[PDB]
């Protein structure tokens, strides 16, 4: 196998997250978010791997050199990195609904689009080749879910209508009579066609003006006013951590991704944001 | 045929007499190249013990022991108290490997049963406390490789790689 | 073909180094450097224009307090933030216009005294975006490496 | 024959890719990607070459010396190799989509222009001539896409209007209605006109923004800072790999090509991109 | 006799081209393409001469002992070759446009210098009343083009203006209302002023660098660096084949030459940098 | 189990009387779907012999012969000469891999000795004379795929893609 | 006269009495040359049954036999599980060729019918474990090749050639 | 059903009575396409008589006639003098090359015992003198072709490119 280690993982917004584009003057927001490449938001595995090495370099002062070789050297590189990232893709985004057609009164939503799980079986389907290791529950469930493309439907209800993000209606059907979802957090998972979830998953983004103020008069600076993006708590996004053989490859995969759980990505860290779990998804599925 | 024994380096005191000889094996695995040290032993899933430390045998993959690998055989017929094997050398979690090695060998573990006592609580142990890196250069390192000093003037370039090079994990009880 | 270009930089210039003192908006030229390059082509000439006409402060002060460029000296350009350290830019860009034949002088200097004749200034570089753009990635490229090496 | 084999492929990307390219060309970006003759993306057969071959010799430790003799030894070479990689054109490139009149939109559209399917044309009857791979299906379809040369076309959809890449409206023509996909595909393909096609191309690549961070106080070290070009997900290029008549061509064209699905191409593969999926055009026609 | 007849033919890359020259040259390149006297890409006749003959002697094992007449012998070199080629001229490189007019779109154009096409007159004077075939038209085109010589024309088109490789911009202006097209590629041609034209030629030519990775650990062998200099795809050259009277001259022409689209010229065709359609000016 | 055998498709004088089953259940590999034929077999180290068209055994991975896979039996009583095995259905060398393959199939294959009398020279052909191309399509294109006729009025792409696919080496001899 | 014949090279013990005639003449396409093993012969679609070591046909071009061409025949107590083939000696597959070769040949390949009541999984095999590697070079390599262990010096490079080499597929079944 | 019978083109004033039906077929390979002429037969190793113009050839490849060829049924009380043959239509001299031809073609030649008295000398015939482009354009090119002074009106196209281009060999006699 190309990797020895294959490790997806599902990265869960705690708080609400920013990773940042950079800004363009094309913009219409000063501070947007890294964009998938079909729009959607996504994290670059540029920013997740810097994000969890920087992490790791402190909390494991003494794996050091088992990071430095599964995640690259950072002084004098004479040698190329084991461990790899994949880009980060938008798993489900949190929905708020007005449920029509239920007696169950959910106030949030899980929402994710055909496209998303296309990518995510993208994944799948290439990493299962370059490893030794394999998914087929997840990848069936996702394979299961894709097979009722073309309609929008529920995993975990049976709501037949909603109202989501205050605009968009929606027409559901149940999936096989309650196929098993992937995610566990009691609160259903909507497919929808993707032209839909596009507006959903836009509506579902969080738009913040801030400002500045001078230090000493109470009254705000000039310029000091602008906007900014984050991605809503309770996000998911879905990602894999890939490793070439070798000793500190083994070493990485048994004690040090056994005890990440969370961590910061992004930026904005003092406005807490971008605090953020991850979870395995060998020991989550 | 060859035979090295994992000689750790602690900060304790057991690392007097684990050995019969300097002789036996082929070669010194470990190598002090004017660089620093080369090719250091890593034991994972072990952790060294309080005294007499050898490496108990615990399952946590994130319990490690770094010593140097030297040509030699233990203690005129010990071993009942030690772990045996061949390996291909290919298997050996080698740190800073410089060189290439036998392809085979015979690798002497200073071993305990894991004395299903106490609760095998492991603590991260650095080597500090120059007093004995010192003690280690004299009673170890001076002797396997007198090299030191018969070769170089900088054994600072080791006393260095000492610091940075052996870290472990004690019982702690 | 383009030569003179890092030539004309030295006289065009004349000061965004120096006189842009407190390396706020002095560093921060760099900024404008790398990224406007890179906006400039792939986003376009006239967007970027437009972006860096809406942060000139454009009453007399910022056309001025440039137009003293063209004939004097180093101009610190202090004043506030990159808004004289932005019109500095604009200066930048139309130096190279005049000083190119692209256009001239006597409907640039018209061309910003009237604010009737502004928007077909604008209007008209509009036209010349293509052509303008093609030309001064050189002379640009120029500046952004200086400010690589010294800014 | 000239040639014993002739392997046209085309190159599915995975994950977005980044082919580095090799210039003293003064760009804007301070990493684009490789570009043809034509300024639009490509891979290098140099690359391809390189990254096949380093892929092979580590999936098949054992036919090490079908590989050497097929793609030539490393160190000490005393024959030219007997296999040989055209370079990569881009075939059809994902661009977001807006649509007016659909039925079930969608969100996203294969983009190709009529100058990359005459560089298709180009190789597919040079290659017919050096070999006795007659390709009837993908040149005759090309054909009749190249008949409509200067309209832009939609090939199977009925789309009739459209906002690609969130900027450019374009009309379209149905090609006939009547014609099978060139892959099989859920996705339409449009065939644009080249002035237009170029920008389409050019917003669908990927300008990332990336930084350095010094470990200790969580800032941007100065000067780790810096542009970057990545090729989307789902990005086609195509390509041929042909080989001479030697017993180890024979070989490699039936043991070697027929286990070759998924490979690391271009750099950034530490940051997940490269992964990208090979579909042999005898397979996938 | 002694040359009675010839076959000049158009060299159209159907990939990128690198006949190279060791390192023959003052630029930034490690591995140039063969140059002209005018710094130019030529492909000397040698080489052509040679993969032509090799790809012919594959390709037609069995007509081997016409093709050692016509184009020599390995042994037994007593025997002059009945045939030659003439160094192969750049007639036409493509080049990236950016038009300003027209209402028509082009994204790629053809361009040329007056050296060039001055060079190309030469062989084709040099053929035409002097040898029996008769392509005249061709001939009276480059006279018709080389009388504008030093300004920058354009060739059935409307154009008026482009930006040429991203980096140039140039007025151009047609030549009189209209006339046949050199090539048969339904692309504009531009010939250039001699001096704007030779920086948008070697704009237009690919030079890039190539790496040698440590086969283990993923990184770049220490100087294993350089540079290569490619012709690019679509680029057109020009040259002669001058046939001696014989009997198996007539059977090269025939048999062999009425079979030759594709070849391969120059070296580094594991790259695939060699493949070339060859077009007779007989059609 | 699944039970496959492999038929050839040469010009030759040998198709005609090859099997009984062509399906008797609802099992075949290779199928005709709209894209023309899938899951077309290669079967590299043989080589056609007209007479008595079948695959000789040669040391030769340049020689090939292409095919159909289909369930059935050899004449219910033969592979008296016929070359029967079982693999993992994986172990194939399929063209145009489309549909299913269940993992594990037993295929019989016309075959005949080497027979060491001429040397074994094998020489590339493929499909032409288009009227072979129809009453081959006639001889086992309609009885094994019934579909034939039934599906595609566009006969002409599984008529064209004979000639562009199922190339082999015969001995001519 | 030029009749040769294939004797595979395993890790396993069907090695020796196979043939009797060593030379028969006084050549071998496959000769050690006292420069490598040259000429040796590669046989595709083919795995050993290491349990009375035979090449079984299987229709892998993955699966591939190496071993050496010997004149000789085979040892005529036998001759009905050998494919007597004729081959115009190019259509063959050697790899380190050295000189040219007959340009025509007979050659006897030890046989094994699939046994088609199984399912042929095959796994590829180095040739390792030196203690196979000295009577590799005792059991074929000086009876065949007297040559050896009585003029060569470097016993030991063919030793190695052998081992990096001599690769294969066995059935494991 | 279509066949073309080929008819040469000579300055030489015997092209008058060669034919009956004109159109044959529905497909005529010799375009006129407001470019020049295409497809037009060249026959090497042929030359003509200057007294009973047919194709009365030599062996030497250096002579050649062209000619062009269009469908034809020549007489019904010839062709047995009409060299009858069929071609597989790629291996055709064709200059001036626009389109992909049928593979499968039946030609008529104009050709006789040559002689067996003199020797054939030969000489390469050339055009001049308009007028007889002219006649050419009258005698066939409008009894065959239908097409002319119809769309073609570039007349002089066609007199300048069959005065200029058409050159071949004769014997004088």
């Amino acid at each position: 196998p190309y990797y020895a280690f294959a490790e997806p993982f599902f990265i869960h917004a705690i708080t609400h997250l920013h990773v940042g584009s950079g800004s363009s003057v094309e913009e219409e927001i000063a501070l947007p978010f890294q964009r998938d490449e079909l729009g959607y938001p996504t994290i670059y595995a540029s920013s997740l791997k810097g994000a969890i090495k920087s992490f790791l370099l402190k909390e494991f002062p003494d794996k050091r050199d088992v990071i430095y070789k599964v995640l690259g050297e950072d002084e004098n590189p004479e040698e190329a990195s084991l461990g790899t990232f994949l880009d980060a893709i938008l798993f489900a985004i949190p929905s708020r609904i007005i449920e029509i057609d239920s007696a169950k009164p959910y106030v949030w939503v899980y929402v994710t689009t055909y496209e998303l799980l296309k990518k995510v079986k993208l994944y799948l389907d290439s990493i299962s080749q370059l490893s030794n290791a394999s998914f087929s529950n997840l990848k069936n469930k996702i394979d299961t879910i894709l097979a009722k493309e073309g309609k929008n439907i529920t995993l975990d209800s049976d709501l037949k209508s909603a109202i989501l993000n205050e605009d968009f209606y929606v027409e559901l059907e149940a999936l096989n009579n309650k196929i098993p979802s992937i995610i566990n957090a009691g609160v259903p998972l909507l497919v929808l066609e993707d032209s839909i979830g596009r507006e959903v998953i836009n509506r579902s983004l969080i738009r913040v003006r801030r400002i500045r103020i001078d230090r000493d008069k109470k009254v705000v600076e000039t310029g000091g006013l602008w906007s900014e993006e984050y991605v809503p708590m309770k996000t998911i996004f879905f990602s894999v951590l890939l490793g070439k053989e070798s000793k500190e490859s083994a070493i990485f995969a048994s004690c040090i991704l056994r005890n990440l759980r969370y961590v910061i990505l992004g930026g904005k860290e003092t406005i807490g944001k971008g605090i953020v779990e991850l979870r395995w998804v060998k020991d989550v599925i | 045929s060859t035979q090295r024994e994992y000689v750790f380096i602690p900060i304790t005191n057991s690392i007097t007499i684990d050995v019969k000889i300097t002789i036996g094996g082929s070669d010194h695995i470990t190598n002090i190249d004017e660089r620093g040290i080369h090719n250091v032993l890593v034991i994972t899933g072990y952790a060294v013990d309080e005294k007499n430390g050898r490496l108990v045998p615990t399952l946590d993959p994130c319990d490690y022991v770094k010593g140097i690998l030297v040509a030699g055989t233990p203690q005129q017929a010990q071993s009942n108290d030690f772990l045996t094997l061949k390996l291909p050398a290919n298997k050996l979690y080698l740190i800073r490997k410089k060189g290439n090695i036998s392809d085979d060998l015979k690798i002497y573990i200073p071993y305990s049963s894991p004395d299903a006592r106490n609760s095998m609580k492991t603590k991260p142990v650095s080597i500090s406390d120059d007093t004995i890196v010192n003690n280690i250069i004299k009673e170890v390192f001076d002797k396997i490789y007198n090299i030191t000093q018969k070769e170089k003037v900088k054994i600072e370039k080791v006393k260095e790689d000492i610091k940075e090079l052996f870290s472990y994990y004690a019982l702690e009880q | 073909l383009y030569e003179e270009d890092y030539k004309l930089a030295l006289e065009a210039f004349k000061k965004v180094f120096n006189a842009l003192t407190h390396y706020g908006a002095k560093q921060a030229f760099r900024s404008r450097a790398r990224d406007l390059v890179e906006e400039i082509y792939n986003s376009g000439f006239i967007p970027t224009f437009f972006y860096i006409i809406s942060k000139a402060e454009l009453n007399s002060d910022s056309l001025d307090s440039l137009i003293s460029l063209f004939s004097s000296d180093n101009a610190i350009l202090r004043g506030s933030d990159e808004n004289v350290s932005y019109s500095a830019y604009l200066f930048i860009i139309l130096y190279y216009l005049i000083k190119r034949g692209i256009i001239e002088q006597k409907f640039l200097i018209q061309a910003l005294r009237c604010e009737k004749t502004r928007l077909d200034l604008i209007d008209k570089l509009y036209n010349l975006a293509p052509i303008i753009s093609a030309k001064i990635r050189t002379y640009l490229l120029a500046i952004k490496r200086l400010s690589e090496a010294l800014i």
